[PDB]
């Protein structure tokens, strides 16, 4: 879902 | 499965609250109190300081990641708060490394010893080397969709595959390889200089302590390992498939402990500091009533 | 002969001290008094100085 | 806001450089109290570290460190007063004649007295058993049993490398650590003893700084 | 003729004892139940110090409120500049620890002394521009506890010896010298009429001499602890003693007898300096407690509290103006009060 | 405490001089250095200045720039390099020492000084040049200056040079009222903040000279026309 993007954090 | 799966989320929140609640009691003492302030100890202010913007950065993002499915902020929240969460990651190793490079100097060569404007100089340039290495975190990172679908803020174009691995690499060797084996290396001579002088009576005592401390040192670096290794194999295995996404129980569980444990490093410290210093032992248990 | 010589040198000392003007504390306590409001008024510490001064 | 305020201002600068100036190597040396009493060898180890007026200072630099090592010449023999001067020093150097087994007994007390100071809880004292051959002499040829009736009952540790002034000195000690030594009147190790400790006792500063012990 | 000399030495304290419990009308502080006081003083840091190295162990002023002078114990006399927070003046002493430093009534001559048994007298107006040695006074077999100048050729000393002396600048030599005490002398203060001074000893006796002959007049054995601290009254009739027991007490020289006894539950550690304002009222004292008490000399109550320091007070002093109050601890700063 | 000046003589405009002035008596490091040029039948004009160990360095606005001025401490030593000499540089040249501190007498002891022939600000003017009056009365000098002297922080600047016949120009009051020392006491200064007097008691045969005034408000330093008192 959202979980599976960011940035090293 | 469904047990430790909805435990997960408790450890996590009591975590992030006793790292808040150290954070905040370094601020007092490095605040409100002026006999812990001195020339070694602006580092860990700096720490301190750099841990309590992480946790206000980053856990709202997670927060907002795993409770919500859109992304709350605009464009300009994209380009910002991964630049900001990247260059506090950034200071946060620089210090603990400068941290361990003083105590190195000061346990390998005792007898070494105008050093204040030595520190501020160092801690400056140490954020100016974290805030220089988080600009291209910035125009690589735009709000797109991903592959019934929704949009996210991502830090690599969808087009392009080498740029996602060559900053793969990029950031797990100037933030994880190089920090790791210099804090390593330092430690390892810590605990040679604390043993080679205790060991090869009116030292019954001190070389007790002096060998606590020999193997907190040593254990200090297993608990960097166990903190920010799941984070950076978790980072390395989305960078080789970041268009596609893996929604699966293994990919969640394993978020789930890469940040659970890289959100650690703000429980690390202050407990470290608690159960070796003394100075700052009395200051905390004195501020339990005050706050 | 120098233990003599010293409890000799301390009664003397004693004698002359005891030969003192002793006044009562009820005038001592009121010249204090007196000597403290008579002073007050130029007094930088027990009054409030502005800025004028400082 | 004149110029001569101007003056003034540079001149306190530069009153205030050469004060940094003084503090930088000011810092880079330590600085020792020597004490003891007229029985013991004091003026054997002033005269043997080489390498009116109630103080006296000795300079020496061993190891490429400089010992300011600051001696009572003509003052009384009480110590209350005037040791709150010679707070955060690196180390005080007690000497104690352990020859001379009838005046042993003055030397615990005051070594106990100067352990448990008001102001010297975080200074290390490091014990010096002076003439150590006449110690010998008086062995292998004064008896301990008519000063100390706890030496019958004390023998040597197995567990030790070829002790009984040592272990009631220690015993006040651990009740900062001391460091008891051996020296003679013409042996050369106290140029070195001296560097074996602090090496070890700013160490323990260097944990207290830091915040590690 | 041993016996005979103590019994009368025991009668003559037995005399003394009861005339002055006889003496005792009444105490100054059931008088003072009507005054009212001014409450609470909170004063206020205008400038700061940071220039010394070492501990700060003495302080004084001269003339004007403005040149303050200071000693540090790495052999530093630094006179500083209240008003304008500039270095004045910087001497290098031969003698590292010192724990005295005074300033010439006139405001040309400063004084220094410590474990090096000399007091070394000093000369700011000298035409050579730098400070040289000017007097060194010798002959002591103790340490310098305190000094202060009478004028511009007599100055008074207290040494480690128990015996307090009085030295004039012209001659050099032993011009006064006074019988000595029981124990050592710890701290000096002289009055406005520069005629009689009081100086407490290591143990309870505090004893008023004069400045022509080495006579005693009074003297004080009321105390439960080392008295380290003293100062006089600004109109020469009173004088208040600190000592490690945490309760200052103020004597007066017209009854030879107690007055004032500040004292609190919540204070135990010593008392360091302890020095009168302008008119008398607000008695400034050092603490160990890292920091200094203002309190009233007719309630003894609580008035101020000064936190300003972070380690052990070590000395105070109030200007001749009461302007401002400056105060020095071990942590090598420097503190102006007002 | 002496200062001996050397490099004085004639020289020919467009060239180059470097005089020298030794300091022996007093530490020449911790000392403040004027040089003070004065003209033949004319008034003090100061040159240059320089502080202790050579950190800010002021000159006049006419000869800014174009004047050098340097110290030497290990051999307490004060060059002054002098090019492109004008018709005006012809003068007599005077090297002052002063220190900056509350309570010092700054301007208190002239070099002896040397020759050399060629070939706002805040000015004094003194209304009073040539006061003839015997010895042993009270004289009045008065004097008034382009702006306020008296500063914020309450010390007036006002110096009075008594320099006689063949002997270099002596202090006499370093502030408004301040006595200097090596100065008997018949002098005294008064006045407002605009204009000033120097009162003197009693005149002797020793008394006689030029009264020079000097402000040190802001770095231009101004001397006035002089007063000098006849027979």
């Amino acid at each position: 879902n959202l979980w599976a993007t960011g940035h090293f954090m | 499965e469904l047990v430790i799966r909805c435990v997960i989320p408790s450890l996590y929140l009591l975590i992030i609250t006793v790292g808040l609640l150290g954070n905040i009691m370094l601020v007092k003492i490095f605040i409100t109190n002026s006999a812990m302030r001195s020339v070694p100890n602006i580092f860990i202010s700096n720490l301190a300081a750099g841990d309590l913007l992480l946790l206000l950065t980053c856990v709202p993002v997670d927060a907002s990641r795993y409770f919500f499915d859109e992304w709350m902020f605009g464009k300009v929240g994209c380009k910002l708060i991964p630049v900001i969460q990247l260059t506090s990651v950034g200071v946060s190793v620089f210090t603990q490394t400068a941290l361990s490079a003083d105590r190195y100097r000061a346990i390998v060569n005792p007898m070494d010893m105008g050093a204040l404007l030595r520190t501020c100089v160092k801690a400056m340039g140490i954020w100016v080397v974290s805030v220089l290495l988080a600009v291209p975190e910035a125009v690589f990172s735009e709000v797109a969709r991903i592959s019934s679908s929704f949009t996210a803020c991502i830090p690599y174009p969808q087009t392009d595959e080498l740029h996602p691995k060559i900053h793969s690499v990029l950031i797990f060797l100037v933030y994880f390889l190089i920090p790791l084996a210099i804090i390593s290396i330092y430690y390892y001579h810590i605990a040679k200089t604390l043993i080679k002088s205790a060991h090869n009576e009116h030292t019954k005592k001190q070389m007790e302590t002096r060998k606590r401390l020999a193997k907190i040192v040593l254990v200090f670096v297993g608990c960097f390992i166990f903190c920010w290794f799941p984070n950076h194999i978790l980072y390395m295995y989305r960078s080789f498939n970041y268009n596609e996404i893996d929604p699966s129980l293994g990919h969640m569980i394993v978020t789930l402990v890469a940040r659970v444990l890289s959100f650690g490093n703000s429980c690390v410290n202050p407990f470290a500091l608690y159960l070796l210093s003394e100075s700052f032992r009395r200051h905390f248990n004195s501020q339990l009533c005050c706050g | 002969t120098a233990s003599i010589a010293q409890a000799r040198k301390l009664v003397e000392q004693l004698k002359m001290e005891a030969n003192i003007d002793r006044i009562k504390v009820s005038k001592a306590a009121a010249d204090l008094m007196a000597y403290c409001e008579a002073h007050a008024k130029e007094d930088p510490l027990l009054t409030p100085v502005p800025a004028s001064e400082n | 806001l004149s110029a001569e305020d101007k003056a003034a201002v540079e001149r306190s600068k530069m009153i205030e450089k050469q004060l940094q100036k003084d503090k930088q190597v000011y810092r880079r040396t330590l600085r020792l109290l020597l004490l003891g009493a007229d029985n013991s060898g004091k003026s054997t180890i002033v005269k043997q570290m080489r390498i009116t007026s109630g103080i006296f200072e000795t300079k020496f630099q061993v190891d490429k460190v400089n010992f300011h090592m600051f001696d009572v010449g003509a003052q009384r023999d009480e110590r209350r007063k005037w040791i709150q001067c010679f707070n955060d020093v690196t180390a005080i150097i007690f000497v104690v004649d352990s020859s001379d087994y009838n005046r042993l007994q003055e030397a615990l007390n005051d070594f106990k007295s100067i352990w448990n100071n008001r102001w010297l809880r975080t200074i290390s004292v490091i014990l010096f058993l002076n003439k150590q051959d006449l110690l010998a002499e008086k062995v292998l040829a004064s008896k301990i049993e008519d000063y100390f009736p706890e030496f019958a009952r004390y023998t040597t540790p197995e567990d030790a490398t070829p002790y009984f002034i040592r272990k009631e000195f220690v015993d006040i000690s651990t009740a900062h650590i001391c460091y008891p030594h051996f020296t003679c009147s013409v042996d050369t190790e106290n140029a070195r003893r001296i560097f074996n400790d602090c090496k070890d006792i700013i160490l323990q500063m260097n944990l207290r700084e830091y915040n590690l012990v | 003729e041993l016996d005979q000399l103590r019994q009368e030495a025991e009668q003559l304290k037995n005399q003394i004892r009861d005339a002055r419990k006889a003496c005792a009308d009444a105490t100054l502080s059931q008088i003072t139940n009507n005054i009212d006081p001014v409450g609470r003083i909170q004063m206020r840091t205008r400038r700061t110090l940071r220039g010394h190295l070492a501990k700060i162990y003495a302080m004084h002023w001269g003339t004007d409120s403005r040149l303050l002078v200071s000693a540090s114990q790495d052999g530093k006399l630094i006179i500083w500049d209240s008003y304008t927070t500039n270095k004045v003046h910087a001497i290098p002493l031969r003698s590292s620890w010192v724990m005295t430093c005074a300033y010439a009534p006139s405001g040309n001559y400063v004084a220094c002394g410590g474990l090096d048994n000399i007091c070394s007298i000093y000369n700011l107006k000298t035409r050579e521009g730098n400070v040289r040695v000017s007097r060194e006074l010798a002959g002591h077999t103790g340490y310098l506890s305190c000094c202060r100048f009478l004028d511009d050729n007599q100055i008074v000393t207290s040494s480690g010896d128990t015996t307090c002396a009085l030295w004039d600048i012209e001659t050099g030599q032993q011009t006064t010298t006074f019988t000595g005490h029981t124990g050592d002398v710890m701290s000096l203060s002289l009055a406005p009429d520069t005629r009689l001074f009081v100086s407490g000893a290591c143990d309870a006796s505090a004893k008023l001499w004069d400045v022509r002959e080495g006579m005693c007049r009074q003297t004080f054995t009321g105390h439960e602890s080392d008295i380290n601290a003293i100062c006089f009254f600004p109109n020469g009739n009173a004088f208040a003693t600190g000592s490690d027991d945490a309760t200052c007490r103020l004597f007066d020289l017209r009854a030879d007898q107690e007055l004032m006894t500040y004292s609190h539950d919540n204070i135990i550690c010593g008392i360091t300096s302890v020095s009168f304002s302008k008119s008398g009222r607000l008695l400034l004292a050092g603490y160990d407690d890292f920091n200094c008490n203002v309190w009233d000399a007719l309630k003894a109550d609580r008035a101020g509290v000064l936190a300003g320091h972070d380690n052990r007070v070590s000395c105070l002093g109030v200007t001749d103006d009461g302007m401002a109050v400056a105060t020095g601890s071990w942590d090598s700063f420097l503190k102006i009060w007002n | 405490v002496q200062l001996v000046e050397s490099g004085g003589g004639l020289v020919q405009p467009g060239g180059s001089r470097k005089l020298s002035c030794s300091a022996s008596g007093f530490a020449f490091s911790s000392f403040g250095m004027h040089w003070v040029r004065q003209a033949p039948e004319k008034g003090l004009e100061w040159v240059a200045y320089i502080s202790s160990g050579s950190g800010t360095i002021y000159y006049a606005d006419t000869v800014k720039g174009r004047f050098t001025i340097s110290r030497d401490d290990p051999k307490n030593t004060l060059f002054l390099q002098m090019t492109s000499l004008r018709s005006e540089d012809t003068a007599m040249y005077y090297c002052v020492r002063s220190i900056y501190y509350y309570g010092s007498s700054p301007f208190d002891f002239w070099g002896q000084g040397t020759t050399l022939t060629v070939s706002a600000d805040i000015v004094m003017t003194q209304a009073t040049s040539s006061v003839p009056v015997t010895p042993g009365e009270s004289v009045s000098i008065s004097c008034r200056s382009s702006k306020s002297l008296l500063h914020s922080n309450g010390n007036t600047y006002l110096y009075w040079f008594l320099q006689r016949p063949g002997q270099s120009p002596q202090l006499l009051i370093y502030r408004m009222s301040n006595l200097a020392s090596g100065v008997p006491d018949r002098f005294s200064g008064s006045g407002s903040g605009t204009a000033f007097t120097l009162t003197i008691s009693r005149l002797e045969a020793e008394d006689v000279g030029v009264y020079y005034c000097m402000q040190h408000l802001e770095y231009p330093l101004t001397f006035g026309a002089g007063t000098k008192l006849e027979l």
